[PDB]
């Protein structure tokens, strides 16, 4: 019933090794996609954008599921690294083309039926 | 059964030997490509002269879609809608209601010409020959909307090529 | 036949126009709007009443197989003439 | 045909073997030729695309 | 057998894989969940997923299996399940001219153990299957997207993911780049319903409710 | 084949053959463009008795598979007999 | 208890007396053909399409109206049965009229799917169909007769449920013909139920004539505020517009019927 | 093959370039010339036929070397016996009809879809709904003009 | 018994983060469980043995050249079929929808006989046969 | 053994010049790992008779074309090729004791079809 084979962690102390981990390997990289990439923005806009990424799955408890996000994560700053990815598919994290979408009640019920 | 494409001995007696030793110094077997070549240039070339030559094609050719009528000229169509519905690629669409004299006909009948795969699905699930596929293939454009047909694109197609498109069906429909 | 709005623009067979405030007709302006003029509900108006002398008449299109599927029309109703589903055409039975 | 358990009929069986072979020389024209002709040789291309 | 319309049955064939089949049960009853032979002369074995080294290296090396050549490694998502894939392996053997199916299964969260060691063909297979299904495969020598563009995100070959997805591409000429957008269809995507309400095959139906 | 016969010479003395035997541009050998009407056969079911479809229904004749083993003295067995070895071509064994 | 046993294709089931032999195929997940046969009617058993083997028995019983006697084995696939099944479908295409492009109950019609899952693939017919006159019984209900099937499901739903005695057979024979014989309008308040009720395409709704077809219909499921019943519904619609309004089973409110209003 | 095969140059590029040796190519997955160039002896229109190919004579050429040039012949021969084939199916061609005579899975005649009620029916079946497949999962492969093609349909 | 080494894992199901869908997708959706009504217009029963699952509808408008019907809502033909209510809920919460699970509706048993058609002192009698 | 054959028609399969010595080693060796496996362990019943019956043939046909024929394993490197294949997967066999019971059986509905 809660018995399960695991992917590489044991608990959460075991998985929350492999996340710290893979934040200095993206911290570190940040300066040479911003190089390499010839990318407009700056060290603190991407660094901050790591770390925006990491937040977003702060609130997960289960060390298999941490650890599919720590191996979808690497395969991403592998493919950074050696530069597989274009200065497109490194720039889609930010949305400059995408006008922002309302968030309070009003401006969604002006524009249009969905929540 | 098989075969060996590569599994050969060559004869060691000195004939032989003399026979590859100067087919390596004097270069026989690449001047019998040479010759191959300097045939090929006294052959007639075979380039159909494009555009007032154009190459053989069949009654069953799969080209521009038309909307066929009847020889009283009313539209063949009764908005059935088996064309919609095995159209692989989506890309028919229709739209009927009752006519003001009370027929089954479609007020909508469009082709995403840039969806079809020109298969051919459509004429052969149409139980009237409404739609066919004629034997144009000439008809490109300089803009994506061009290729957007509507019901009167497809019915100026069939009145366009209807002298065509009737003499090709009555040379395949005992084949359908 | 192809009739005309008051704007000028010729009216399709399935009764389409755009109305005078409607911008989607600047896709014509510079251009033409494609409307074909042989309208099938007048030109099967034109074909007359077959006569026949007979209580059911069958219709296959005319050419057989090149046509469409064969059905059986009913002439008993003296009041109106018998019309095939397919094609149009008109039947009446002989002096009844 | 096999999930629906059907046979389909002589005739049809000689065409589809027919012309599965008819498309084996397409391939293997396209598949030589090619090959040769990013090793070099060009004109091969030429010749049995007419055919 | 002369019915010019139904396909033939070859029982010789039927015969020989249930035979074979009870074999591999008989040897590998440790992993061997299940076996059957389809109407249409087909085996499959089924197995527990901790069974895919032994079961494969086993059809592989043993002298009356000779299974060398791996055809194709797939998996089906049928989210009814709780394990909702099916990690699918076909196998040729040269030898004894015979396929076999071995089949397990997995969550969104287990790991498979990998086949390269036994099948060198696997490396790629595993692939797409983490690619198009999101499965992941233990010990692969290197587990990436092989079919998807950069940075996809979702698996497509869940039943659960949609057929046009969540993004598009286009040119955008303010940043000189192509860009990714949440997707907006001209024409929707028209979902036809053409399920019969009448039952078509009546030997294959379920036992009621 | 509006060749002269002394570039005819040519080309089959250059290739080494006799190219105008196999020439690779049609001429009227080919088939005319309209042919006759056909009248295609039909198949065996197009009987008007003892045609019952329930006699000829190949997919109503499918079954689900045969469970061999489930987990809800004797001989080893492989798949198949191994197969027979190849015979050399009789019409070119050697290229 | 005073249940009795009978057996499906060899699956024992118990079943209250007075149960039919189509009932019983129920109970065990088979549903038996059927084209005059309604749940919420009274039984005709004029189709013929039900006819089912029961084992040593020589003659085929009419599983709609045959009540179950303990100890039967119903053959609900034998040869038998399936010979039986292809006769009574070929009797009743041998007049239907070649109108599927343009009959408004193509793909979701019983005729069709009846005809493709337990008749034959061909017609040895060789003859001049039945061609009958078309009647008028009001602005909601489109009728094309040549198309009935002389089930009398609409005669039995408007005595039974609706109350008016207004449809009936005239005529015998090959000529047996449904209608009101006189120019009458069939308006009630439960009329355009006889649309859904005819298995084929003779009763038709008249707005909804040739809009769409079934299968390019996505199906909603509403609730009816036109009173306050509460008729459950089926809100068919199709790129984003409102085709048609259908009945959707609820046992405890509305049946399968709902009032010219809401429909 | 004036143009190739003994051409030195063309020899030069192909001979010992992409050696596979016979136990890589069956435990990569290899099939057809790849297989066959390296001297394993595997055609599916042999082994394993479909349709009539078993009706017919053709050989299976082999390689020996297992590079690019033994390929390079395998398929050039294989054009000789595909034109072998033809010439016995042009003249083994059977009368008949061309698609099974079972209207529950291909349509008929436009001619009786016209006439028949029985057929109308199944041609709007077919072409709106489709035929229906009984489950099961089924693997499939034959000898395409460049290995074994196969589809696991379910 | 195994040897995998397995762990002990007590905590809900929850894959939101790994299946890659959208946050406005996962949040603001509502995932309907229900066994397809019958359709009316037939007496077939073979399409109300199975679960769906289908999510809340969305604006469709017209498209301004052809006059279509254009969507922005990637999950408008997403249908999913399970074999039990229960296997439908487990992946409804495992994905983070929110669902409404209507529960089935079954045909109740009825009293059917051919001999009250002709009844001597009851309304069943049938004026018509 | 008659006249030995220049090659063996298999790509990177070398000509043994001693099949017969080689296949008594090989099919011996098998027999003796086959021993550790428990005697009741269907795997140790059908190696050791098909090994056997292989064995026994080795020994009985001193020419090599004839031996090839009985053993229908094709050219005689294959055989010893498939004797080395059948050692190995004798000494992992016992590693993993699939002779042992089902480890787990699975869900209720996990072999259905269809859903
Ligand atoms: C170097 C050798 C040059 C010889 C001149 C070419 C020639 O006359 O070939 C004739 C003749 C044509 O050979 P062919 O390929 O069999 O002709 C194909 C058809 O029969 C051809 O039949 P056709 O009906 O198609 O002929 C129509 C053609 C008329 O055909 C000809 O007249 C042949 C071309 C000469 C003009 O009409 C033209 O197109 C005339 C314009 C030709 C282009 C202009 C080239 C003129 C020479 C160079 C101009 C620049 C200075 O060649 C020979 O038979 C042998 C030529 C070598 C003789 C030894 C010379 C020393
Ligand atoms: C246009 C107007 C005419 C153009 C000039 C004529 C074309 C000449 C080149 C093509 C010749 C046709 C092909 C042919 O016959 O060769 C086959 C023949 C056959 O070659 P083979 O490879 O089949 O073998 C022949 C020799 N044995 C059998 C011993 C191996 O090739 C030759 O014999 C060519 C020999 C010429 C060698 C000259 C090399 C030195 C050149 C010095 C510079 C001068
Ligand atoms: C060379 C002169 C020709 C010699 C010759 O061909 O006589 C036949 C003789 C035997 O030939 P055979 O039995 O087939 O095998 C060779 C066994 N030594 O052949 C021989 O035995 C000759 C043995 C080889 C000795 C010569 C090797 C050096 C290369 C000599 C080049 C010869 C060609 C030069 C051009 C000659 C024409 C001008
Ligand atoms: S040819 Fe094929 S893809 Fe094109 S419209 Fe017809 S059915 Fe659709
Ligand atoms: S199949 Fe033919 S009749 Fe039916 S909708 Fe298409 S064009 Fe019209
Ligand atoms: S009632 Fe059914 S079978 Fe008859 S024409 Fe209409 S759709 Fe076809
Ligand atoms: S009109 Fe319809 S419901 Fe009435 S008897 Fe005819 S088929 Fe039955
Ligand atoms: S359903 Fe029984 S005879 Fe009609
Ligand atoms: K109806
Ligand atoms: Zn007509």
């Amino acid at each position: 019933s809660t018995s399960v084979k695991p992917i590489f962690s044991r608990d959460m102390n075991e998985a929350k090794r492999r996340v710290r981990e893979l934040y200095r390997a993206w911290y570190r990289e940040v300066p040479n996609t911003v190089h390499l990439f010839q990318l407009d923005i700056s060290v603190k806009q991407g660094r901050d954008k790591v770390r925006e990424m990491f937040k977003k799955n702060a609130h997960i408890t289960d060390p298999r599921v941490v650890d599919l996000l720590v191996i979808k994560g690497k395969m991403e700053l592998e493919e950074t690294i050696k530069v597989w990815k274009q200065r497109t598919h490194v720039m889609r994290f930010f949305h400059e083309t995408e006008a922002p979408r309302p968030k309070d009640f009003l401006s969604k019920f002006y524009v249009g039926h969905d929540p | 059964t098989y075969k060996y494409v590569n599994l050969r001995e060559p004869s060691m007696d000195m004939k032989s030997v003399t026979d590859r030793a100067a087919q390596t110094l004097l270069w026989t077997e690449l001047i019998r490509g040479l010759g191959m070549t300097l045939s090929y240039l006294f052959r007639e070339p075979a380039t159909i002269n494009y555009p007032f030559e154009k190459g053989p094609l069949s009654p069953r050719f799969r080209g521009e879609h038309a909307l066929r009528r009847y020889p009283s000229g009313e539209e063949r169509c009764i908005a059935c809608k088996l064309c919609e519905a095995v159209c692989p690629a989506q890309a028919i669409t229709i739209e009927a209601e009752p006519r003001a004299d009370g027929s089954r006909r479609t007020t909508r009948y469009d082709i995403d010409m840039t969806k079809c795969i020109y298969c051919g699905f459509c004429q052969e699930a149409c139980p009237v020959d409404a739609i066919v596929e004629g034997p144009n293939f000439e008809f490109s454009t300089e803009t994506h909307e061009e290729l957007l047909y509507n019901k009167e694109k497809l019915l100026n197609n069939g009145d366009k090529w209807e002298a065509e498109i009737a003499a090709n069906i009555q040379a395949d429909y005992l084949y359908r | 036949g192809v009739r005309t709005s008051p704007t000028g623009e010729k009216v399709t067979h399935t009764g389409q126009v755009y109305d005078d405030g409607d911008y989607r007709k600047v896709r014509f302006v510079g251009r033409q709007k494609e409307v074909n003029e042989n309208f099938a509900i007048d030109l099967i108006a034109e074909q007359p009443v077959s006569q026949v002398g007979s209580r059911v008449i069958s219709c296959d299109g005319g050419g057989g197989a090149l046509g469409h599927p064969r059905v059986y029309i009913n002439l008993d109703k003296e009041t109106k003439t018998g019309t095939c589903g397919y094609c149009g055409l008109q039947f009446r039975q002989q002096h009844h | 045909e096999k999930l629906l358990n059907i046979r389909p009929p002589p005739r049809a069986q000689w065409i589809r073997v027919l012309f599965g072979e008819i498309t084996r020389l397409l391939n293997h024209i396209m598949a030589v030729t090619t090959h040769a002709l990013d090793i070099g040789a060009m004109t091969p291309f030429f010749w049995m695309f007419e055919e | 057998d002369t019915r010019p319309t139904v396909r033939p049955r070859n029982d010789v064939a039927h015969k020989q894989l249930s035979a074979f089949g009870e074999y591999v049960a008989e040897i590998l009853p440790k992993y061997v969940q299940q076996v059957q032979v389809s109407c249409f002369n087909e085996l499959e074995i089924c197995i527990h997923p901790d069974g895919v080294i032994p079961v494969l290296t086993f059809l592989r090396d043993h002298s009356n299996a000779q299974f060398k050549s791996l055809a194709d490694l797939t998996a089906v998502d049928i989210p009814t399940r709780q394990n909702r894939f099916e990690i699918v392996y076909n196998l040729l053997s040269l030898r004894f001219n015979s396929r076999i199916r071995v089949k397990t299964y997995t969550d969104e969260l287990t790991p498979i153990e990998s086949s390269v060691p036994v099948y060198k063909a696997a490396n790629w297979y595993e692939r797409e299957i983490w690619d198009m299904f999101g499965v992941f495969f233990a010990n692969h020598p290197d587990l990436r997207r092989i079919l998807t563009d950069y940075g996809f995100e979702g698996h497509p070959f869940r039943k659960d993911f949609p057929l046009s997805g969540y993004v598009e591409l286009r040119y955008d000429d303010e940043v000189k780049r192509v860009v990714a957008e949440p997707v907006e269809l001209a024409q929707e995507f028209r979902k036809f319903d053409l399920n019969s309400p009448w039952e078509a095959f009546p030997a294959y139906r379920q036992p009621p409710e | 084949a509006s060749a002269t016969r002394f570039i005819q010479w040519l080309r089959n003395w250059a290739s080494g053959r006799d190219l105008q035997a196999k020439l690779q541009l049609r001429y009227q050998e080919i088939s005319k463009r309209t042919q006759p009407p056909p009248k295609l056969p039909v198949g065996p079911s197009h009987k008007l008795s003892n045609n019952y479809y329930c006699t000829r229904d190949g997919r109503r004749e499918a079954m689900p598979p045969s469970i061999v083993m489930s987990s809800q003295e004797k001989k080893a067995v492989s798949p198949a007999p191994p197969i027979k070895r190849w015979e050399l071509s009789q019409d070119e064994p050697y290229l | 208890s005073n249940l009795i046993e009978v057996f499906v294709d060899g699956q024992s089931v118990m079943v209250e007396p007075g149960t039919t032999v189509l009932q019983a195929c129920e109970k065990v997940g088979m549903q038996i053909p059927r084209f005059c046969y309604h749940e919420r009617l009274s039984v005709a058993g004029n189709c013929r399409m039900c006819l089912v083997e029961i084992e040593k028995a020589p003659k085929v019983v009419a599983a709609c109206a045959m009540p179950v006697m303990k100890g039967w084995n119903i053959l609900t696939n034998s040869e038998k049965t399936k010979k039986a099944r292809e006769g009574v479908m070929e009797f009743l295409l041998a007049n239907h009229p070649l109108d599927c492009p343009i009959c408004d109950q193509g793909g979701e019609c019983d005729l069709q799917d009846q005809s493709m899952m337990f008749g034959s693939d061909r017609s040895r017919f060789l003859e001049g169909k039945r061609a009958v006159e078309d009647k008028n019984i009001g602005p909601l209900v489109k009728t094309i007769m040549t198309r009935c099937i002389q089930c009398t499901r609409c005669i039995r739903f408007a005595s039974e449920i609706a109350g008016v005695d207004d449809l009936g057979t005239t005529g015998r024979g090959n000529d047996m013909q449904v209608g009101t014989y006189i120019e009458k309008m069939f308006m009630s308040e439960l009329s355009g139920n006889i649309i859904d009720i005819c298995p084929v395409g003779a009763l038709t709704s008249k707005p909804y004539a040739f809009t769409a077809r079934p299968w390019e219909t996505r199906k909603t499921e509403s609730i009816d505020v036109m009173d306050a019943v509460g008729s459950n519904i089926v809100v068919s619609t199709r790129t984003g517009e409102v085709m048609r309004i259908l009945p959707r089973m609820h046992e405890d409110i509305n049946e399968e019927w709902i009032s010219d209003k809401t429909r | 093959e004036e143009m190739l095969t003994n051409n030195r140059i063309w020899r030069n590029r192909t001979v010992d370039i992409g050696i596979v040796t016979a136990e890589d190519a069956l435990n990569y997955g290899f099939s057809g010339v790849m297989l066959r160039g390296s001297g394993i002896q595997w055609d599916l229109r042999k082994t394993q036929p479909y349709d009539v190919y078993d009706q017919v004579e053709f050989d299976v050429p082999i390689g020996s070397r297992g590079d690019c040039y033994d390929r390079y012949l395998c398929r050039v021969e294989e054009m000789r016996q595909s034109i072998r084939i033809i010439s016995q199916c042009l003249n083994k061609m059977p009368p008949g009809e061309i698609k099974v005579d079972d209207a529950k899975v291909s349509p008929p005649k436009r001619a009786e879809m016209k006439t028949s009620m029985e057929s109308l029916i199944h041609h709007f079946k077919l072409y709106t709904e489709g035929y229906q497949v009984p489950p099961g999962a089924t693997y499939t492969a034959i000898e395409a003009p460049k290995g074994e093609f196969g589809v696991y349909l379910v | 018994t195994r040897d995998t080494q397995l762990i002990t894992v007590d905590e809900k199901l929850d894959i939101t983060t790994i299946t890659g869908v959208p946050e406005e997708h996962i949040k603001t959706r509502k995932a309907r469980i229900f066994v397809p009504a019958r359709n009316n217009m037939q007496s077939g029963v073979n399409n109300t043995k199975k679960w769906k699952m289908e999510f809340d509808t969305r604006e469709r408008w017209e498209n301004p050249l052809m006059g279509w019907a254009s969507t922005a809502d990637p999950l408008s033909n997403l249908v999913l079929t399970f074999s039990t209510k229960e296997d439908a809920v487990a992946f409804a919460e495992k994905n983070g929808w929110s669902y409404d699970v209507e529960e089935r509706k079954v045909p109740k048993p009825k009293s059917k006989s051919y001999g009250a058609n002709f009844s001597w002192n009851k309304r069943t009698r049938v004026s018509t046969k | 053994a008659g006249l030995l054959k220049k090659t063996t028609g298999l790509v990177g399969l070398a000509v043994c010049e001693t099949p017969h010595e080689r296949l008594k080693i090989l099919y011996t060796k098998i027999l003796d790992v086959l021993g550790h496996i428990p005697k009741n362990a269907a795997y140790r019943k059908y190696t050791e008779q098909i090994t056997n019956e292989k064995l026994s043939m080795v020994k009985a046909e001193p020419d090599v074309k004839k031996l090839e024929e009985r053993l229908q394993g094709g050219q005689i490197e294959e055989v010893i090729l498939q004797a080395e294949n059948e050692l190995s997967l004798a000494r992992k066999m016992i590693q993993w004791k699939p002779w042992e019971p089902l480890v787990e059986e699975p869900p209720a509905s996990q072999w259905k079809w269809p859903i």
